[PDB]
């Protein structure tokens, strides 16, 4: 079974930046989007972005693209979050999970982003921002 | 240009034995254009998917789960017969928007699983 | 010739070997093809590939000329 | 209305359900497409269905308007 | 893990007629295809046809339309070929085999017959015509 | 009207331990057009694949065995690496004439293994 393990919590200070690994384990990891999700406290799922390796590019969410880099190291199947400038907002549990679909296979690759379904999560990881800024 | 929204009822409660569903509207474009799946998370632990492709289930998931589409009402729903206790948790819809190239979740949808024999 | 290949990871440009002096772009339709679009496979050639019903075939002979549609010039 | 359908074994004409007065013809390819050709969904239906890229799909309203291919 | 289980050894007058059985364990066809293929002694495989139950459609090979009929029966898992006419050249032995390959899931089926590769194949059952027209 | 044909040498015999190769060259239309596949058939045995859909191997058959595609001179070809005694058998290859709709089989090969050393 394909798993996902995090770093551990953090808490932070306002406008410092958090970065988040991701370690995937047990299965193809160059052709398999990862992406991150948060979740507030009490709140929703939200996605920030993802990435794919096979295309050495990054898909970010609108609301996060400023401020959010997402990156990859085939070298220790490893997917990475770094978030910058943190506010109280930010305060959430950051769960790294894989896109069910791979983007190549056999020699070649599909054409367009899709980010579909996500089977394997991470145990999330749990930034807190604290007050002022 | 903001992602289209897909809008899941907040709270849920329903007695056990009973059949519950649980509606996602999609807000602009057609529920049709993109698959529905839909997440179960437990509190404390990460989400796990109930249906993919608006009606298919992983193995593994009980056969009270159930997806479902319906086009005249733009919306997705998730069924559960046979409602029992160990089903109580939060239910994420989630499709996607090919114009902003984003994932779309909905705002979740918590199910209480009721405890009292009668009703007021 | 220099072409777009999908046989490596991350996709890549490489120097065909001697003798094939054609790069190609075979795509075709999966079930996925609704989402992710189609498939789409990039290499050198000496003969340009022949295509199976539901396939199409593309060749030509400038460095780069078969990108993928994610690595399309700007 | 009657429909053929691909959701039975064997494949079969059905009365469809009350409300849904079409027949529809679904296609798309699958890895396989250029030997066994496309994959083709019948049934019934309400309302036209809503296509995909990459998706065919055609609606009638008299009876087994939408056969397989090889039961045609 | 399917088997295929086929009749017995049978031997013929000219003229006459066998019909072949192939019962399929598990109690279903399902959307897959059933071959008819035969083996002359000391020679190769040649295939005689195949039916598809979820269809209702048999398909012949041109060296035999016309004199075999190939059946099934999803009610009982099993699959027929009767040969008529039996001759000398018909002394073979006969072989059942699925196409790996169904024809139908998740309520689609495909629109062509293609005869794939074949996974499970029966014992064989020796059938042995004696001289003469 | 006639089925394409696919022609393979009828015998073929090596040492053990050595890699051999049996082709299965299409006579008309391009071998490209239509996945070959393979099976061994033992003595008194029905046939099993090897190798499915040009270059598939199934489960539980050894990574000695291999198949490709040389659209030059339009065949397939199976290949067994480190040759066992039990490797021999007859080897089909199949595919699938599409104009008139029928499986075309080779006409097999026996592939027999030489335990005395030869020059």
């Amino acid at each position: 079974q394909v798993q996902l393990v995090q770093s551990g919590a953090e808490v932070k200070k306002p406008g410092s930046s958090v970065k988040v690994s991701c370690k995937a384990s047990g299965g193809t990891f160059s052709s398999y989007a990862i992406s991150w999700v948060r979740q507030a406290p009490g709140q929703g799922l939200e996605w920030m972005g993802g990435i794919i390796p096979i295309f050495g590019t990054a898909n970010y969410a609108q609301k996060f693209q400023g401020r959010v880099t997402i990156t990859a190291d085939e070298s220790t199947s490893t997917a990475y979050m770094e978030l910058r400038s943190l506010r109280s907002d930010d305060t959430a549990v950051y769960y790294c999970a894989r896109d069910n679909l791979g983007y190549c296979s056999g020699g070649s690759c599909y054409s367009d982003y899709y980010y579909y379904y996500m089977d394997v999560w991470g145990q999330g990881t749990l930034v807190t921002v604290s007050s002022g800024g | 240009a903001s992602n289209f929204m897909l809008t899941q009822p907040r709270s849920v409660s329903e007695s056990p034995g009973k059949t519950v569903t649980i509606s996602c509207t999609r807000s602009s474009g057609s529920i049709g254009s993109d698959y529905v799946h839909w997440y179960q998370q437990r509190p404390g632990s990460s989400p796990t998917t109930v249906i993919y492709e608006d009606n298919q289930r992983p193995s593994g998931v009980p056969d009270r789960f159930s997806g479902s589409i319906d086009s005249s009402s733009n919306s997705a729903s998730l069924t559960i017969s046979g409602l029992k206790t160990e089903d109580e948790a939060d239910y994420y819809c989630q499709s996607y928007d090919r114009s902003n190239h984003e994932v779309v979740f909905g705002g979740g949808t918590k199910l209480t699983v009721l405890e009292n024999l009668y009703f007021q | 010739i220099v072409c777009h290949t999908t046989a490596t990871s991350p996709i890549s440009a490489v120097t065909c070997p001697p003798g094939e002096n054609l790069c190609y772009r075979k795509m075709w339709c999966d079930a996925f093809c609704s989402s992710r679009g189609k498939v789409v496979e990039l290499g050198c050639a000496a003969t340009c590939p022949s295509k199976k019903p539901y396939e199409e075939v593309t060749c030509c002979s400038t460095d780069k000329c078969n990108p993928h549609p994610k690595q399309r010039p700007g």
